């Protein structure tokens, strides 16, 4: 469960995962969740830190003086929601749920919500799979 | 924005 | 960056160590801190859903009807406010800075949060170092 | 810690 | 994504 | 509580 870290930290192995994990059984009780995201018709309840956490357009939102006490926020209704929800549920998870049908929508997903490193994924098993 |  | 899991889904392996020093970088910045801790004269500002990620204490805390809204807690005075420290730097970042002088300290405010492994952890450095 |  |  |  623990280490020797290369400072002198002990270190814990699993600490990181437990929390996502954790703040993932938070949001499925829906315990402080403080904001919607809302892609058309659908609705997603989060944690603002968490997705501040994983996407740079949620930390532009969330730390703009006017946009960061909204308690729900429309994203662009042309977003596939499905691939927001794969995003989603990425972020919570480490979990990425990719397949022919979504890679195309979770990619532009990703790039709306500047994870790069998301795209750059998607980008590779587009020309892996080539 | 506000949910219905 | 990224792997295929036992499930059907990609899994990517630093994800959950980035939430966390994402998170740990809002809390320096002082970034959506939606509570203090306060432990006698010392003041600690952090989220709440990090601490309930990480404490049983906090969890039954921020669950609580009447205490959920508090943005200021108040520990008990005789915890050592470095104890607490130490812990909280440790749930933001999986590294405990353990040492001679601090473990009994860290250990007793260990059990006072209800974080079992870190009390368990500290139990075993005491019988190994014994 | 797990969060019931 | 790194938070800046 | 408040804080001073």
């Amino acid at each position: 469960l623990y280490f020797q870290g290369a400072d002198s930290c002990i270190q814990f192995t699993r600490h990181a995962s437990d929390v996502l994990l954790n703040l993932n059984r938070l949001r499925s009780r829906d315990i402080l969740t403080d904001v919607v995201i809302v892609v058309s018709r659908e609705q997603f309840r989060a944690h603002k830190t968490v997705l501040m956490a994983c996407s740079g357009l949620f930390y532009s939102i969330f730390t703009d003086q006017l946009k960061c006490n909204l308690s729900v926020i429309n994203l662009d209704p042309e977003i596939n929601p499905e691939g927001f929800c794969i995003l989603l549920d990425f972020m919570y998870t480490s979990r990425l749920n990719l397949r022919e049908g979504n890679i195309m929508a979770v990619m532009a997903t990703a790039m709306y919500l500047q994870m790069e490193h998301v795209v750059d994924t998607c980008r590779k098993f587009i020309k892996a799979s080539e | 924005w506000r949910v219905p």
